[PDB]
């Protein structure tokens, strides 16, 4: 009836257990796992694992897990532990093999971790997955969580079509919840919600019980930028239970893109009752107070955001909007103490608001701001980018050359900094080669970024050759269509003598914009007349 | 970092090998484990030891008087049964049951041939289950009874008027509900006198112990105020303190004592409040000088051991453990040479006496 | 006359036999070598006045005074006041009464129950006092009537053992010594084990002791 | 296989570590593991105990034996202390005290939960001391019992003659010598009796018995052949057996045993072996059943344990232990001559006169 233990065994165990009561639990899994691979009886190996498992010693919980599977073949629970640290130890062929035992005893099964792990697996090991669960499936066509697997897969691989379509002619499948979830990740990957709804509101009618595929049909609904049907299925899915918080909180952001206010600030207010994830609720009050124009509202709230991703961002809107709405004095005292209490956020914050100021059209604070920025941390090369900008606000090339002189020198493999100082200087200075070499390194380094072919045309229109210039402007508008791009096309036009031709190019931009203030300032630059 | 007995666990185990192997009778690990277990908790201390499934359940059923049965206590004399008593609030009245029937079979069992401990047992039985009893009434053919076994619970205090302005309670054992025992029988013995008690006797005589709630209420019963009695140990869950509240039903009473030497923990804790506390005047021989407070921790398969936690200590401070109480009035059993229990009973007589005297200098 | 036996720690037993000439000095005497074989403090002095016919009325007063701080002890044209003098020291008392205590004895007893000073306890005497009540012509009524009789304690075959005797007990809380399961002989039959009358009357003076207070 | 009892390995693990954690005073895992050894080894078996390694040591060279004893052989039963026999011809003889008496209590320290050995001791004590112990005797109240203990030494076989052609042999207790006397008085009594014997009533009662070697000795001075008793035990040494050599001193005389209710081991395996060979046959009340046979055996750490290796048989097959022995007719015991002192000595000889006289031989 019940076994005997060997002296040794009883001496181990009980020094075992005895260590774990103590809370030493490396002796008692050190001594368990010897036990287990001694006496191979299924409870010192199920006691093992379970140590094991508690403490999470890989090499250790998958020896003992295999153990325990082979000592008690018959339970199901120890087969699909073992199945469970097979996989998590890479083997997975062997861990399907597993898997199947399981199916053998109905039960429960735990697919989505192998399709998972399979997705972490190797491409060529990912191949080997594939043909063993073609296998499996010849072997257990019936089963849908193995189809999940191959559909996973298949979705590494990037054709989902067939697995999806294998899905959709099970019934059954139809039916369940990962297949239909599976299904709606890949309509989005195909990017058809057409499919998507209906199919999502059929499960919705097979068990709106559930939440994962209620979730699902509101994502998608998002996707369809409808939004009447998807704050109705929020609504219903709070009133269905309220419980979950990041229910609530997209609920919340649905509401917030809905132009619904009230509603969002009442979701948004009792989030920071709950003051769980307060900093994106306070950010979400400070953004319906903006859709509200109340400037008090909206800042005090970016102000209450406590340090985090959003908080810098609604620390910028709320520099952006007491910048609009004066009170020049409190923004600035706010900001500057709010610097003071950490300098690395300082220096960016400083940065924000002498950028804001030199935005804004004013000199003596955003000299003020940029001057104290780079005493306080001159080697930052983002406040030598302001201070370049400033200057070139200033009218005057020195300081921009010598900035952004030092920051190339300091980045060798850079090239922003390169074609920033090879338009700047072109747009000033009369001499083009230095320039035409500044433009030349940068293309050297970084050809791809489209600023290095708009620097590179526009250097080569004042050097005075068409081809060179026209054809780095079109790979410019390859990398993407920049008005800068099409300026300097048209000032090749003007320099070759045909005003029709730049004449239709700078309409097309106005036709963009009506009244944009780049292409205003280079008709007044090039042109030189109030009708162009 | 303590270090674990590892020299100690391997002579351990060389004795449950040698054991497995050189006894006679094959011997499986389970009973060996069981024994090693029951060792450790008698071996510790007198009180304290293991719990069987069975045992545990006969202690669950001795502190809380509620048991399955039918109530009815008897004495199997001469291979006859008596019938002491039937007790009240039970089927057992409403039978026709009277002292002393010949009980002849119970379950159709015959009751000829059997001992008082097998007399018992086979009288007890699962609670609900129905019992049929063939009694033999003056010799005559025997009658079928058929009852329902159902929950007792036996009353543990027992109070009568001995004199006018006199009464006597005793406690046979400390249980569960003795506190409220106790309350009621004050109450009805005060509106039995029409509300004057001249003076009161309490007998803890032979009174093996019980749950220390239960003692505590009483103290408190007879105590309008004080602490009644605080317990130490290693463990902090079990360092407690229990005071008295200021409810009184004894209304300031004349209060006397009777400690044998068979008054155990539970019985003294009682003993040493209303002494302590001159609130009422000990007598008789010295007390079971027992000093312990022993909690049952549940365990699986129901069966727990009991350990003592800690140490009661009386009022003043005083540990009674392996001293006890010596009584103020040292009065011995004798026989004086010149249904009232005081003339048969020489301790109860000598109570009353010193209530009696008491009571009239004070005139009142 | 006087004679002084100690009983018990704070109980002490005092008898007179006869009331002879100045037995003020011997009582007196024997209540200060009391005290001293008692540390000074008493808690309740029996005073056997049983089986004593009499003697001079002086010396009677003079025990009664000794006993008495207040109050006139005894009026027949003649009174006996009371001087606050009393080696009594304020302790309980309990005088007993056996019938047998004629005219003298019979009168200290008297004044002692109408003073409320004491208790008498024994039977009514055979045979004046502060109140009207007299003496020779209805004696003296005790306030606790306990008729006399005689008290033998019974062998103990086995004897209950303490937890002393059970092997590996728990030592005492305080730490102090634990009581052994020992037998040793008393050094006599005591009076209080004797009759009747005196076990009683101690029971009831060690009561009061205790319940009276502190 | 079978699987582990890990179950139970966890509770007893857990309760030892809450044991510690919740007693009175602090009580080091040592003593802890000492006592379920203790536990283990007595609860199962009464006789066995544990004998640390100084109990080990002190056990092989023993007291010099200036302390004396009660002369009282106890059988630890129920958990009651249980005299097993009174051996004759001591002061626990000379008072009154029958066997199958219970000693609760002994100075005045109740024996229920004690082990029979550290009783057995604490009832040893030096020459001359008084002891007085409790007796609960046919469920009879307890009532105190004082004596004087000092050293004893007994005889082990006093013979004498009842009547023409009869005589009675009885054995106070096996000693060593004890084969050697007996044979001894057997030939003096034969060379008185100037013939072969009509009946030698052999008294085998109140008899705590002693070392087995003796035991068998007289049973094949009387037995010439059979095996005497054979022991059975787990263990492979455990089986043993012993015989009886053609060699019969007795002279082939007619026996009658005689067996009371405080004989022990040894008067019961040579009692037992004589009624199943049908040499004799017995006649009084039945024996205790004291069959067990301690042995110390050493594991570790300079220590060793008794146990019972194994239990007797007699040579019929009938189990010694848990049964005792059945006399094949029975009766109760209820200057003087000794035929006539006790009852049952005067049936046994009247008996055996009725038989031999009949058989005419």
């Amino acid at each position: 009836k019940y076994g005997s233990f060997s002296e040794d065994s009883l001496y181990s165990l009980l020094v075992a257990e005895l260590a774990g009561q103590r809370n030493r639990f490396d002796i008692a899994l050190s001594n368990y796992v010897v036990q287990a691979q001694k006496t191979r009886d299924p409870g010192v190996s199920e006691r093992a694992f379970r140590i094991a498992e508690y403490l999470g010693a890989d090499q250790e919980a998958l020896d003992t897990s295999l153990l325990w599977a082979r000592s008690a073949p018959d339970n199901l629970d120890a087969q699909r532990a073992a199945a469970i640290q097979l996989a998590r130890a890479g083997r997975y062929e062997e861990s399907m093999v597993y898997m199947e035992k399981v199916l053998n005893g109905q039960g429960d099964t735990h697919f989505d971790f192998l399709a998972l792990s399979a997705a972490e697996t190797d491409p060529d090991t990912r191949a080997g997955l594939l043909q063993s669960f073609d296998h499996l499936l010849k072997k257990y066509p019936n089963n849908g969580q193995l189809l999940f697997g191959k559909a996973l897969l298949l979705q590494q691989d990037g054709r989902p079509d067939e697995a999806l379509t294998l899905l959709e002619d099970n019934s059954a499948s139809r039916h369940e919840v990962a297949p239909l979830l599976l299904r709606s990740r890949l309509l989005q990957s195909m990017k058809r919600s057409d499919e998507a709804l209906p199919l999502l509101k059929a499960g919705i009618k097979e068990h709106p019980d559930d939440k994962r595929v209620r979730l699902a049909y509101a994502r998608l609904l998002v996707e369809q930028n409808r939004l009447d049907d998807a704050k109705a299925e929020f609504a219903g899915l709070v009133q269905q239970f309220p419980d979950d918080d990041d229910l609530r909180f997209s609920l919340a952001l649905v509401c917030l893109e809905a132009q619904a206010w009230d509603e969002a600030r009442i979701y948004l207010e009792e989030l920071v009752e709950r003051d769980s994830h307060v900093d994106a609720a306070h950010f979400n009050l400070g953004r319906l107070a903006e859709e509200q124009k109340d400037t008090a509202r909206a800042l005090d709230e970016y102000a209450q955001v406590g340090p985090g991703n959003d908080f810098l961002p609604a620390q910028l809107r709320q520099t952006d909007v007491l910048l609009k709405a004066g009170r020049v004095d409190e923004a600035a005292q706010r900001l500057d103490k709010a610097r003071s209490e950490q300098p690395d956020y300082a220096i960016q914050l400083y940065l924000i608001e002498a950028e804001a100021l030199s935005n804004n059209d004013q000199q003596e604070k955003a000299w003020q701001a940029i001057q104290e920025g780079l005493k306080q941390y001159p080697e930052d090369l983002n406040l030598l980018y302001t201070r370049s900008m400033l200057a070139e606000k200033r009218n005057d090339l020195a300081q921009m050359e010598k900035d952004l002189r030092f920051v190339i020198a300091r980045e060798p493999d850079n090239a922003m900094a390169l074609n920033a100082l090879g338009y700047t200087l072109a747009d000033r200075t009369t001499r083009y080669g230095e320039a035409r070499e500044l433009i030349l390194k940068a293309h050297k380094l970084n050809p791809d970024d489209p600023a290095i072919l708009d620097s590179m045309g526009w250097i080569n229109y004042r050097q005075g050759k068409l081809a060179d210039a026209e054809r780095y402007l079109r790979q410019a508008l390859q990398r993407y269509p920049d008005h800068e791009v099409a300026a300097h096309l048209g000032e090749v036009l003007w320099a070759q003598g045909r005003q029709g031709d730049a004449r239709a190019i700078w309409r097309e931009y106005l036709d963009k914009q009506p009244d944009s203030d780049v292409l205003r300032r280079t008709i007044k630059r090039l042109t030189g007349a109030e009708t162009p | 970092s303590a270090p674990l007995p590892l020299d100690e666990l391997r002579t351990f185990a060389e004795v449950l090998d040698r054991v497995k192997a050189a006894y006679v009778e094959p011997v499986d690990d389970k009973t060996l484990l069981e024994n090693a277990i029951k060792g450790m908790l008698s071996n510790l201390d007198p009180h304290s030891a293991y719990l069987g499934p069975e045992d545990f359940a006969e202690l669950q059923e001795s502190t809380s008087g509620e048991f399955g049965g039918l109530g009815i206590e008897v004495g199997s004399e001469d291979g006859f049964i008596k019938v002491v008593s039937p007790i009240d609030d039970t089927p057992a009245a409403r039978a026709g049951i009277q002292p002393g029937d010949l009980i002849v079979q119970i379950d159709g069992k015959p009751t000829k041939g059997q001992s008082m401990t097998e007399a018992v047992d086979s009288m007890r039985g699962k609670a609900g289950s129905p019992i049929t009893l063939t009694i033999v009434r003056d010799g005559g053919r025997p009658f079928d009874v058929e009852l329902k076994r159902a929950i007792i619970k036996v009353k543990s205090v027992k109070s009568q008027v001995l004199e006018p302005g006199y009464a006597y309670l005793r406690i046979t054992q400390f249980q569960v509900n003795t506190g409220e025992e106790v309350v009621k029988a004050l109450n009805q013995l005060r509106k039995d006198n029409k509300g004057r008690l001249k003076g009161l006797v309490l007998d803890l005589r032979n009174n093996p112990g019980g749950v220390l709630q239960s003692a505590v209420e009483v103290a408190d019963a007879f105590l309008t105020k004080g602490l009644i009695v605080y317990t130490k140990g290693r463990i902090a869950n079990s360092e407690l303190r229990f005071s008295a509240d200021p409810a009184d039903p004894s209304d300031k009473v004349p209060l006397v004592v009777l400690i044998n030497g068979g008054s155990a923990a539970a019985a003294e804790i009682v003993a040493g409040a209303l002494q302590d506390q001159k609130r009422a005047i000990l007598m008789g021989t010295d007390s079971f000088g027992k000093g312990s407070v022993q909690t049952v921790l549940p365990l699986n398969n129901d069966r727990a051991l009991k350990l003592t936690t800690a140490l009661y200590y009386t009022p003043n401070g005083r540990s009674i453990q392996a001293q006890g109480i010596v009584p103020d009035i040292e009065v011995g059993r004798a026989k004086v040479t010149q249904e009232r229990p005081q003339d048969s009973d020489y301790q109860l007589s000598q109570a009353l006496s010193l209530l009696k005297g008491l009571s009239v200098t004070r005139g009142n």
